[PDB]
Formats: structure tokens, C-alpha cells, sequence
């Protein structure tokens, strides 16, 4: 039994039975945002090609 | 319908249990990695016990006790006995043994005491084999082993002056009931014992496959030694089974656990010429003698499986 | 006196936070309007309860807390519920659209846009502290906000409060109550990104809590309200040392010192007893014995088949040291308790003499004595193995991956998170198995 | 994640859509004048998802290339509840021709539809996305509906798009060209929806005829089923609860691969009443509405919704029983892939019901059937003049057939895996 501490609100003790960066975050978030922007631009391009085929028909 | 998976393809015992379960009509075998099983017939190594008992609404049972390896390897049995007070350094039914690494009990391996005392000083080195009366042969050979006192005075069967071991099959269910199958087998040598003829693992001569069953050993004990199998040997066998299994029970019991375990063990015993029984080994994954498969396997199904999963005694209970 | 700031993220974090603060008010005699008649220093002080509560001139005791969620309906319940007057709007942060159970959405897409506001609101709390010790962060593993926003927040807190401790209370996913097939992904992604930033994390598996509610409280179908009442008792036992007078775990650093000797293995198992239905009083020996029963643990796993690195017993109620010591002696001779070779085999014990408080018309009976055991055992790694195997099954077919990639996450973040987890499983194995 | 905007296009789309609004208006206590006259707070808590505001108006846009069906809608039971400006129609019809819907007549009207979609979207606090009801076998719902979806995706690329798509069958058919229009439509859906409920008219027919013993089903009887099922599958969006509570969360739980977003819906009871009975019925192929046998493939994901007062304990039990019983039909590599929700409010006329949404690889059978019916004609170029006279070339047909056969192969791949 070691380190017995007592106060009015309780007590505590130990029983031993046996000894023996902002910038890099910003960069990661922005690279992801850039990838979202790229996939969205690829999609709007594809939709624009559809609009062109529509006009041709 | 109950569901089971099979994760050990080389188990003769569980291949037969598998076959029996399906013929009830009330079990389905699932693919081996499907998690929605009632029963795992598990692999021998790295069975993922930590994945059991987390399936909402499935009572899950496996055919191995986690932690049972302690009993079922050579070095760890020796340690378990020497360090458990209920078994102890001085245990009367387990031959004097030392763990030798190629902590190491080399120094403690008592060899010199016996040499000096003119006593039989033959040992056997093994792991998970050399027999010699010379320490340095055994120590040399080992360079994790155990060195154990070799029983120089075995009981010899007549005719043919020959050594045997006894295999008992024990099933421990989910409630930790311990059942000893009432049929054991003697695995004989069929070479006369000379101090091949020393390891029981002219073949076939005295009995089919060098396997004598209990009916014939009991008859032999009656005719030649005026006693019985029950009195001379099985009292001790039952004592040892129980002592071993009760010792690990707090370490392995699945009583309050989110999954349940059962397991089949093979205990190997030697009998000395005073009719004293000694434990040699516990096998975590035994096979069975050919003629006893069907009876034992049915019994596993009745006692370990249907107990937990009812459908719509070959065993002695050790209390 | 050194303050602690609590941060509650996503549905689970917020709802658990509301249960904890309610219970904290009841333990300290703080009323719903924030008044505390027993506090005789009006307008401030440096009592132990001031670690968790500031004071206004009018005598209102205000949680040192922030609540953040990416949609509004949970935090709106805080704004209108019983304890509404405790909090000021700056403490309560909501977006409009949630992370849809997608770590990538919480971390990258929506996280980017609300993080600065969250850091501002936390800084307003930090600036009223004389000696901020650090943060307690409550969240789910499985939600997109609880997973993805939390990991982003933890990173930015390491940057802005580099010397401060951070503790987690983390809700590990369970299918009987989970709302998403992709929870294993979220759990692994957030555990990988958070691991370097958290000093100590208390995991609660919803499966274990659910089962305790069913078995010991006789609830047929536990709700979040039932789960959260139980969870808040365990949380309260853990934080009691910070909020009452005592000499054990009195600062956040000591949680690490006493429970975490190796930084990556920082996930202690909590076990709590007794849990008794509010429809026969247990001794110290009985409750202490119950701390070694898997059925009382916050994560189902088997401590007999790992090793302990530390063990702390936190008692509340009528308990004296002599009874604790006699019970430890008893249990040592009956149980499989193996410490690693490089740590002492022993217990740190704290006793707070006030019994546990129960919430009026809760499910939990009042008891004379209770205990929470915090053990750092390798057996908790069973829970990492379960999750990792689930992750493997889905990831091998790339199931649901496109949702994450579509929020601008790279696929390699999956395999990197996974690799980190395989090294964690291996760390536990080396410490834990001969 | 509040408002959904609803669009119903062409005859089928508007007939089923009218019934949907009738049924969900009854469940939320909204009368045909838009006044709330119900009993329970559950009814109003999530009303904003489908209705603008003490009058409640459906967030609904009604589209056709001919006036007839919309005139019927306006005269119909709940006809007066729709916003008058939200009826957008031309005069000329689409002649059961996808090219007319998609490229010629539809193109002339689509801008006016988008004007109204935008005015409805612009007064959303936080738009989740769009639900479209239509047939694939005609011209306006099929051709103009998929034209609309493509235009909506261009203007709202980060919003969810959900359809209730009626697939044609020879046995409940108006014209021979239905397979052509469905094939052209399906390649659009594959690309531009996040979730599509596949409703086979033959399945609806056989449920009415074989199971409900209606000796002569009308479209009206088919639609009665459909609207009930739509009511079921939207319960989670419309009432308080935890699971699949918005369109995006539902997609994240139901769609493991982007193109495999075609679901088989089901309803129980369908008998000519206990939790075990509901549960067994909802997993039976006779209760499902895509005419594919789920025993011929594997469930990727399932959502089960129970409605009424019942034991949640017994619901959890039955749901666990079904999965632990037929675990061969659930892919093993998505753990815990069946999710169950329970809403207290039952549908009209029933103490309890269940709705099933399955993402099953068996759906391939529906696409293969369409594919074969397409080929039988297309190998002789039969009936093509109706499409080439609107400007289309045979190559667009070759490409649509290829795209549909690719979808079929992709299902197959996951069925075997
Ligand atoms: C539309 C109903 C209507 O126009 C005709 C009437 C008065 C009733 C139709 C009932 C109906 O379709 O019942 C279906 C089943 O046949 N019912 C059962 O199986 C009942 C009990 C079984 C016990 C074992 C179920 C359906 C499709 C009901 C739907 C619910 O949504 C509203 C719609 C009303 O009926
Ligand atoms: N114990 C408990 N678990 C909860 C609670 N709410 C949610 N969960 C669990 O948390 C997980 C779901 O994450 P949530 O916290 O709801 O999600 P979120 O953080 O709000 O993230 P998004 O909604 O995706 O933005 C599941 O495993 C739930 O069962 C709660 O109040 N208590
Ligand atoms: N201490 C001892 N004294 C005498 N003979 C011994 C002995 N230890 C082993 N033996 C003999 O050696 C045989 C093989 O020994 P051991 O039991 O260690 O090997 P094993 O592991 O192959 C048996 P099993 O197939 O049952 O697992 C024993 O059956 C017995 O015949
Ligand atoms: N279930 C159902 N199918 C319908 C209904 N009206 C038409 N159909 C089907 O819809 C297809 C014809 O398309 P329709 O909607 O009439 O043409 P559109 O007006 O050009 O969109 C065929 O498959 C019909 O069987 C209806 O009210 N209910
Ligand atoms: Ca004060
Ligand atoms: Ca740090
Ligand atoms: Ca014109
Ligand atoms: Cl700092
Ligand atoms: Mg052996
Ligand atoms: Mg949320
Ligand atoms: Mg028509």
C-alpha cells in the first residue's frame, strides 16, 4: 500500500503485488477539393457533349 | 435449421461430425468464411476466437477452448504442472520433467544426484526424440524441448514382453462437464522390450493394428494379474483427467462468455509394472481408432452440439 | 486548478454530451438555469468543479463545452431541452447538410468549410481559461461527422494547442443499432488519422452497452436514451477525478502516465459495476470481482487471453481501502491477471465517497457503492481485429469506395489506414503474447 | 437535407404520381384543399420534405407533352392541391416515341420545366434532390424524363436523383416499340440516377391477377399497388427516424458500385396478420415488383421498412431469422448489409405493413428480357423509321444495346464473386 492520500471527498492509493503543420493540412484539404473540382469539370464536359449531340439530332 | 462452418479439412473426427450433422437434415454447412454460423469446427492454428459471439441473434459455439494449448504442448504442460499448486513440482503422476531451451531449467536438470545415488538415470528428450542415460547426449541433441524421466519399469504385455501407452478420449462441453469416453485404446509395441520397442506411436501380430481395446486388456488384467482395468488403472486415469482439467478451468471456461466452447482431448498415459499410471501427454487435436469413430462422433453430437442446439451414454461423467 | 474543454461531435457525440452534462449538473448540485446554491464564491473561483464549469457574474455555471454537428436536428434538441439555459449560442454549432455516413464528406468536403468556425468557438473558451489542460472529445467511429470531422479537428487542435492533452470517448459500431454499412471504413479511416493526435481513448462498443441494458436493466429493445444514460455514468466515473477533490487522475496528463506506457496502445478497457434495474446491496468484493467479468465491460473481449499494462480502480460510495485490498487479494488467487514483464503488477485505486447519482426516472437503481475499472489490456485488440476483417471483406471488392473517392479522397488513403491498423494489431500482439 | 422536389412525367408518371400524392397526403393529414386536419405530431415533423407551406402544397411538378392526363389529374381526387403554375404541358404528344420526348417535341418544352424546377429549388432551405416518376416504355416519361434528368444533373450536379421507373412488359403493353424506348432510357438512368426503383408492369399485373385475384386488372389497380409501395419506400424520408433518413444516406447504404443502383421493391401483406407473416412475405418473390427471382442472384444490400405498432424486439428477431436462414442469398463480402427501420404510422386500411427494397443481382433478368425484345426487332430494323424520322441514327441504338448488355455483365460479375 503506497501513496495513501486522504481528503474529505475520498482517498487514493496504490497496491503493488509484484515489481518487474497548418500548411500541410491546408494542402491536403485543397488537393482533395481540386480533385472534386476536376471530376465535376469532367462531368460538365460530358454533359456538354450530350447537349451538342441533342442539337445535331 | 442450424448452420455450421468447417475450417479444418484434415480433421478425421470433425469430418465425421460434419457428415453426421448433415444427415440429421437439421444442419446446413455454410461456406467457411460466412460469419452467420451457429457452430464453428475451427482450424488448429490462429482460430480467430476474437470474431466469435458478435453476431446479433446467433448462439455461437466452437470446438476448441481458447487457452487449452497450455495443457497440450510439452513445455507448457511441464510449466503448468510445476507452477500450479494443485498440481505442483511434486505431482506424483507426472514424470520428473525440465524445460530446456537450445527460463531454461538446464542447471536444475538432479541428474548428478541420481548418478551419485546409483539410481536408474535414463531420460527422454522430446518436443512438439532421443532416449539416453547420458546428460550431454540429451543436451547436445537439443542444441524448445523437455527432458523427462524415462519410465524404465513399464508394465509389459504377455505374450511378447511388450510396452504400450493408453489413449483416453475426453470431451469437455460448454458447461465444463468432463466426459470420458468409455472406450480407450492401448497402442502396443510388437517388439520385445530391451533395456522401435521403446516408442508406441512384427507389426500387427498380437492384435490388429497394434491396438488392444479395453475388453481384452481387462480380460488380460484379470487372467494374469488378478485385478481389473477399473481398479488398477481407470481410477488413476479419471483422477488425472479431472485434476488437469479443473486446474485450467478458470483460465478457459466459457461460462460467462459471449461465445461458448467445447473440445475433444486425447490423454496419453503410461503404466508402470506396479500398476501406477503416469500422464505423458495431452493432445489438443486427437484422431480416433478406426472402429471407434462412429460411436465417439455421435457422442460428440449428442453431448457437445445437440445440448446447445436441440433437434426436433457412451461417456463417464467425471464429477 | 486547470480547465478542461469538452467537444461533442456528431449525433452520438452530442447526445452523449447532453447526458453527461445533465449528470454533471446533478452530481454538483447545479440547476437547469445554471445556478449552484452551494457555490459561495459568486462570479468565479478555482474549485475542482471549475475545471468543467465557468461562472458568470449572475452566478450561472456554464459548461466548458462546444457541440458541433453538420446538420441541425440534434443540437436543436440541446437548444430547446431541459438544460438549454446552461449554454450560449456560440457553444452550439450546426451546418445544414450532414456527412451522409461518409468520412470523406465530413473530413474533406464539409470539414473544410466549418473547421475555422469551430476553432474560433473553442478559442473563445480557451481564452477564458487560466491554465487549460486540454480536451475531451466525444464522437462516433461510424458517422461521417463523428469520424471525418473529428479527425480533422484533432489534427488542427494538435497544431493550435500543441502542448495540450486530448482524450477521446469513442463509440465503436454495432449492427444492432448502426445506421450504415460503411461504418468499418469510417472507423478505420478516423482511427488511422487520429492515432497520433490522441493521448488516451476510451472506446465504448454499442454492442456491449446494448447487452448490458438488455440483461441487467431488463430493457427488451434499448434506445439511444437508455444507452446514453449508462454511458454517461461510465464517463462520469472516468472524469470524476478532474471535477472533485482527490489525488488520483487529477489532470489529463496523469491519464496517460497511469494508463498508457506506449503511445499507440492508448485504448484502455472500461468495466463498470454494478448495473441494477430501478425495478440487494453488493459488497466491495463483489463489485471488484465483477470488474473481471466480460459481461460488464464496455467492449466484449477476453482479458484472460492478453496482458495488462496498467489497471486503475475508481470507486464511488461507501468503500474503505482495507476492503479494496482484501478484495484484490481474493481475486488475484481466483483469476487470470497477467501483466507484461516491464510494468509493475498492481492497481491504482481512487475512492470518491459520494455514491453515484442517478437521473430521476432513469433505468438505473441507486446503489451504495460502484466501481469503474480502467485496464490497459491487449485483449481490447480483439475489437480492432473484428473491424479490420469487416473492412477487408468490403475493400477487397472496393464496395462503396466510389462514394469516398467522389468527395476527393484518394483510394490509397484506404490502404494506408489499413496498413496502420495492421501495424497496430501487430503492436498489441508483440506486447501481449509469448 | 430537407426538401425533395418531385417531378412526374407523361401518362404513367402522372397517373401513379397523382395516386402517390393522394396516399401520402392522407398519411400526413393533408386534405385536398391543402389544410392539415390530422391527430399526431409525427405527421408534421418532416412535412417540409415533400410540401411547401396554414396550407401545405406538394413540391411537385407535373409534365406532359399532351394535355389529357393532366386535365384528369386536375379533376382527380387531390387534383386541386397542386400548384397551378407547376403544370407544364405541350399539345403535340410524343407518340410513344423516345426520340420525340428526348430530342424534338420534348426539347421545345424542357426549358419551361426547368424554370419551374428552379423556382421550387430556389425556395428550398437545403435541397436534397429530386424524385421522378415515369414509364420507360412510352415517349414523354421515357424520352423527355431522361432528358430532364440530364438537364437537372447539369444544373444541380451535387444533388441526389431518384426515380420510380415503370419498365414495360409485352404482357401489359401499349405498343411494340416499348423495348426500344426502355433500352434508350436505361442507358440514361445508369449514367444519371443515384437510385432507381424498378417497377415491372408484368409483376404488378401478376400480383393483381394471381395473388389478389382481380380477374381483370386495370392500370388503376396496378397504380394502387405502386402508390402503396412508393408510400412504403419513402416512409424514412417523411417521418422521424434514424436510418436511410435522407436520399444521400440511403444511397450510401444501398449502392456499393455506382452503376448498380437499380432496386427491386416489395410490399407485404399481399394476400387475396403477424410480424413473422410480414417478414416471410416481404422476402418472397411473389411480393416483389420487378419480376425477377431473387433466388437467381444475390442481395448486395437490403432495406426493410415496417409500419404500424408491433414489437420492435420481434421485428429484430424475424429480420435476423430470415438472414441467418437463407444466408446464401446475401453476398458475404458486405457485412451487415440488411438494415431495418420501423415507423409507427401504418398505411391506410392495414394494422401493419412492410416494404422491401433490395439491390439484387437478379435484377439482371429484367435487363436481359428487355435486351432480347430489343434485339428481336432491331436485327430486322423493325419500327426504326419512327426514330430515324426524328433525326436519330441506328448507331445510337447499337450503343444503347451495348450499354445495357454491359450492365448485365456487371451484375453477373458480382453474382459469382
Ligand atoms: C387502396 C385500396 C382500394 O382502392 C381498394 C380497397 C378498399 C382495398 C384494397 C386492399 C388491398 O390492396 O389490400 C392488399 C392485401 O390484399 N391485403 C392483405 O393482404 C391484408 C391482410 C392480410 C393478412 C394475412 C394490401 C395493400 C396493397 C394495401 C394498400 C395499402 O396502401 C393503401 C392502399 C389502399 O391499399
Ligand atoms: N451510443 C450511441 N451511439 C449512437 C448515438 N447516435 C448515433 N450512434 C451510433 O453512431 C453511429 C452513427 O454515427 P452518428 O454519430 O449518428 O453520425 P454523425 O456523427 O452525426 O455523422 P453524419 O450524420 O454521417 O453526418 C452508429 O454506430 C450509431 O449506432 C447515440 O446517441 N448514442
Ligand atoms: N517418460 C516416458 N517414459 C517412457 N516412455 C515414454 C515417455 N515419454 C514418451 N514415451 C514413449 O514415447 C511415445 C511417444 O511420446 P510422446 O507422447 O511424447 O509423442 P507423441 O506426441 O507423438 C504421442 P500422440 O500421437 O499421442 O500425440 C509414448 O507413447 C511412449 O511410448
Ligand atoms: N403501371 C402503369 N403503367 C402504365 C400506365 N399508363 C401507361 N403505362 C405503361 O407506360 C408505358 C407507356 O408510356 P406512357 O406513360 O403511356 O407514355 P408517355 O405519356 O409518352 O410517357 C407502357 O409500358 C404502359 O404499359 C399507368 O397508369 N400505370
Ligand atoms: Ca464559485
Ligand atoms: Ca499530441
Ligand atoms: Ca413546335
Ligand atoms: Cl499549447
Ligand atoms: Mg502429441
Ligand atoms: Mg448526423
Ligand atoms: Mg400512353
Amino acid at each position: 500500500v503506497i501513496e495513501l492520500n486522504k481528503c474529505t471527498s475520498g482517498q487514493s492509493f496504490e497496491v503493488i503485488l509484484k515489481p518487474p503543420s497548418l500548411e500541410e493540412i491546408q494542402k491536403k484539404l485543397e488537393a482533395a477539393e481540386e480533385r472534386r473540382k476536376y471530376q465535376e469539370a469532367e462531368l460538365l464536359k460530358h454533359l456538354a457533349e450530350k447537349r451538342e449531340h441533342e442539337r445535331e439530332v | 435449421m442450424y448452420t455450421f462452418v468447417v475450417r479444418d479439412e484434415n480433421s478425421s473426427v470433425y469430418a465425421e461430425v460434419s457428415r453426421l450433422l448433415l444427415a440429421t437434415g437439421q444442419w446446413k454447412r455454410l461456406r467457411k468464411d460466412n460469419p452467420r454460423f451457429n457452430l464453428m469446427l475451427g482450424e488448429r492454428n490462429r482460430l480467430p476466437f476474437g470474431r466469435l459471439g458478435h453476431e446479433p441473434g446467433l448462439v455461437q459455439l466452437v470446438n476448441y477452448y481458447r487457452g487449452a494449448d497450455k495443457l497440450c504442448r510439452k513445455a507448457s504442460l511441464v510449466k503448468l504442472i510445476k507452477t500450479s499448486p494443485e498440481l505442483s513440482e511434486s505431482c506424483t503422476w507426472f514424470p520428473e520433467s525440465y524445460v530446456i531451451y537450445p527460463t531454461d531449467e538446464r542447471e536444475v536438470f538432479a541428474y548428478n544426484r541420481r548418478r551419485e545415488g546409483r539410481e536408474g538415470n535414463v531420460w527422454i528428450a522430446k518436443s512438439s526424440i532421443l532416449i539416453s542415460s547420458e546428460a550431454s547426449e540429451l543436451l547436445d541433441f537439443i542444441d524448445v524441448h523437455v527432458i523427462q524421466k524415462y519410465l524404465e519399469k513399464p508394465l509389459l504385455l504377455e505374450p511378447g514382453h511388450r510396452k504400450f501407452d493408453i489413449r483416453s478420449w475426453v470431451l469437455v462441453d460448454h458447461l465444463y462437464n468432463i466426459y470420458l469416453y468409455r472406450e480407450g485404446v492401448l497402442r502396443t509395441s510388437s517388439e520385445p522390450y530391451n533395456s522401435t520397442c521403446h516408442l508406441t506411436n512384427n507389426y500387427g501380430r498380437y492384435e490388429e493394428g497394434n491396438e488392444m481395446f479395453f475388453e481384452e486388456f481387462n480380460q488380460y488384467l484379470m487372467d494374469a494379474l488378478n485385478t481389473t482395468l477399473e481398479n488398477s488403472i481407470l481410477l488413476q486415469i479419471k483422477h488425472i483427467i479431472r485434476s488437469c482439467l479443473m486446474c485450467i478451468e478458470p483460465a478457459i471456461s466459457t461460462k460467462h462468455l459471449h461465445y461458448q466452447s467445447f473440445q475433444l482431448f486425447g490423454f496419453d498415459f503410461m503404466v508402470d509394472e506396479e500398476l501406477k499410471v503416469w500422464l505423458i501427454e495431452v493432445n489438443g487435436a486427437p484422431a480416433c481408432a478406426q472402429k471407434l469413430y462412429a460411436e465417439l462422433c455421435q457422442g460428440i453430437v449428442d453431448v457437445a452440439i445437440s445440448s446447445v442446439f436441440p433437434l426436433a451414454s457412451i461417456f463417464i461423467k467425471l464429477h | 486548478m486547470r480547465e478542461c474543454i469538452s467537444i461533442h461531435v456528431g449525433q452520438a457525440g452530442v447526445q452523449i454530451g447532453n447526458a453527461c452534462w445533465e449528470l454533471y449538473c446533478l452530481e454538483h448540485g447545479i440547476q437547469p438555469d445554471g445556478q449552484m446554491p452551494s457555490d459561495k464564491t459568486i462570479g468565479g473561483g478555482d474549485d475542482s468543479f471549475n475545471t468543467f464549469f465557468s461562472e458568470t457574474g449572475a452566478g450561472k455555471h456554464v459548461p466548458r463545452a462546444v457541440f458541433v454537428d453538420l446538420e441541425p436536428t440534434v443540437i436543436d434538441e440541446v437548444r430547446t431541452g431541459t438544460y438549454r439555459q446552461l449554454f450560449h449560442p456560440e457553444q452550439l454549432i450546426t451546418g445544414k447538410e450532414d456527412a451522409a455516413n461518409n468520412y470523406a464528406r465530413g473530413h474533406y468536403t464539409i470539414g473544410k468549410e466549418i473547421i475555422d468556425l469551430v476553432l474560433d468557438r473553442i478559442r473563445k473558451l480557451a481564452d477564458q481559461c487560466t491554465g487549460l489542460q486540454g480536451f475531451l472529445v466525444f464522437h462516433s467511429f461510424g458517422g461521417g461527422t463523428g469520424s471525418g470531422f473529428t479527425s480533422l479537428l484533432m489534427e488542427r487542435l494538435s497544431v493550435d494547442y500543441g502542448k495540450k492533452s486530448k482524450l477521446e470517448f469513442s463509440i465503436y459500431p454495432a449492427p444492432q443499432v448502426s445506421t450504415a454499412v460503411v461504418e468499418p471504413y469510417n472507423s478505420i479511416l478516423t482511427t488511422h488519422t487520429t492515432l497520433e493526435h490522441s493521448d488516451c481513448a476510451f472506446m465504448v462498443d454499442n454492442e456491449a452497452i446494448y447487452d448490458i441494458c438488455r440483461r441487467n436493466l431488463d430493457i427488451e429493445r434499448p434506445t439511444y436514451t437508455n444507452l446514453n444514460r449508462l454511458i454517461s455514468q461510465i464517463v462520469s466515473s472516468i472524469t470524476a477525478s478532474l471535477r472533485f477533490d482527490g489525488a488520483l487522475n487529477v489532470d489529463l496528463t496523469e491519464f496517460q502516465t497511469n494508463l498508457v506506457p506506449y503511445p499507440r496502445i492508448h485504448f484502455p478497457l472500461a468495466t463498470y459495476a454494478p448495473v441494477i434495474s430501478a425495478e440487494e446491496q453488493l459488497s466491495v468484493a463483489e463489485i471488484t470481482n465483477a470488474c473481471f467479468e466480460p459481461a460488464n465491460q464496455m467492449v466484449k473481449c477476453d482479458p484472460r487471453h492478453g496482458k495488462y499494462m496498467a489497471c486503475c480502480l475508481l470507486y464511488r460510495g461507501d468503500v474503505v481501502p482495507k476492503d479494496v485490498n482484501a478484495a484484490i487479494a481474493t481475486i488475484k488467487t481466483k483469476r487470470s491477471i497477467q501483466f507484461v514483464d516491464w510494468c509493475p503488477t498492481g492497481f491504482k485505486v481512487g475512492i470518491n465517497y459520494q455514491p453515484p447519482t442517478v437521473v430521476p426516472g432513469g433505468d438505473l437503481a441507486k446503489v451504495q457503492r460502484a466501481v469503474c475499472m480502467l485496464s490497459n489490456t491487449t485483449a481490447i485488440a480483439e475489437a480492432w481485429a473484428r473491424l479490420d476483417h469487416k473492412f477487408d471483406l468490403m475493400y477487397a471488392k472496393r464496395a462503396f469506395v466510389h462514394w469516398y473517392v467522389g468527395e476527393g479522397m484518394e483510394e490509397g488513403e484506404f490502404s494506408e489506414a489499413r496498413e496502420d491498423m495492421a501495424a497496430l494489431e501487430k503492436d498489441y500482439e508483440e506486447v501481449g503474447v509469448d | 437535407m430537407r426538401e425533395i422536389v418531385h417531378i412526374q412525367a407523361g401518362q404513367c408518371g402522372n397517373q401513379i404520381g397523382a395516386k402517390f400524392w393522394e396516399v401520402i397526403s392522407d398519411e400526413h393529414g393533408i386534405d385536398p384543399t391543402g389544410s392539415y386536419h390530422g391527430d399526431s405530431d409525427l405527421q408534421l415533423e418532416r412535412i417540409n420534405v415533400y410540401y411547401n407551406e396554414n396550407k401545405y402544397v406538394p413540391r411537385a411538378i407535373l409534365v406532359d407533352l399532351e394535355p389529357g392526363t393532366m386535365d384528369s389529374v386536375r379533376s382527380g381526387p387531390f387534383g386541386q392541391i397542386f400548384r397551378p403554375d407547376n403544370f407544364v404541358f405541350g399539345q403535340s404528344g410524343a407518340g410513344n416515341n423516345w426520340a420525340k420526348g428526348h430530342y424534338t417535341e420534348g426539347a421545345e418544352l424542357v426549358d419551361s420545366v426547368l424554370d419551374v424546377v428552379r423556382k421550387e429549388s430556389e425556395s428550398c432551405d437545403c435541397l436534397q434532390g429530386f424524385q421522378l416518376t415515369h414509364s420507360l416504355g412510352g415517349g414523354t416519361g421515357s424520352g423527355m424524363g431522361t432528358l430532364l434528368i440530364s438537364k437537372i444533373r447539369e444544373e444541380y450536379p451535387d444533388r441526389i436523383m431518384n426515380t420510380f421507373s415503370v419498365m414495360p412488359s409485352p404482357k401489359v403493353s401499349d405498343t411494340v416499340v416499348e423495348p426500344y424506348n426502355a433500352t434508350l432510357s436505361v442507358h440514361q438512368l445508369v449514367e444519371n440516377t443515384d437510385e432507381t426503383y424498378c417497377i415491372d408492369n408484368e409483376a404488378l399485373y401478376d400480383i393483381c391477377f394471381r395473388t389478389l385475384k382481380l380477374t381483370t386488372p386495370t392500370y388503376g389497380d396496378l397504380n394502387h399497388l405502386v402508390s402503396a409501395t412508393m408510400s412504403g419506400v419513402t416512409t424514412c424520408l417523411r417521418f422521424p427516424g434514424q436510418l436511410n433518413a435522407d436520399l444521400r444516406k440511403l444511397a450510401v447504404n444501398m449502392v456499393p458500385f455506382p452503376r448498380l443502383h437499380f432496386f427491386m421493391p416489395g410490399f407485404a401483406p399481399l394476400t387475396s396478420l403477424t410480424v413473422p407473416e410480414l417478414t416471410q412475405q416481404m422476402f418472397d418473390s411473389k411480393n416483389m415488383m420487378a419480376a425477377c427471382d431473387p433466388r437467381h442472384g444475390r442481395y448486395l444490400t437490403v432495406a426493410a421498412i415496417f409500419r404500424g405498432r408491433m414489437s420492435m424486439k420481434e421485428v429484430d428477431e424475424q429480420m435476423l431469422n430470415v438472414q441467418n436462414k437463407n444466408s446464401s442469398y446475401f453476398v458475404e463480402w458486405i457485412p451487415n448489409n440488411v438494415k431495418t427501420a420501423v415507423c409507427d404510422i401504418p398505411p391506410r386500411g392495414l394494422k401493419m405493413s412492410a416494404t422491401f427494397i433490395g439491390n439484387s443481382t437478379a435484377i439482371q433478368e429484367l435487363f436481359k428480357r428487355i435486351s432480347e425484345q430489343f434485339t428481336a426487332m432491331f436485327r430486322r430494323k423493325a419500327f426504326l423509321h419512327w426514330y430515324t424520322g426524328e433525326g436519330m441514327d441506328e448507331m445510337e441504338f447499337t450503343e444503347a444495346e451495348s450499354n445495357m448488355n454491359d450492365l448485365v455483365s456487371e451484375y453477373q460479375q458480382y453474382q459469382d464473386a
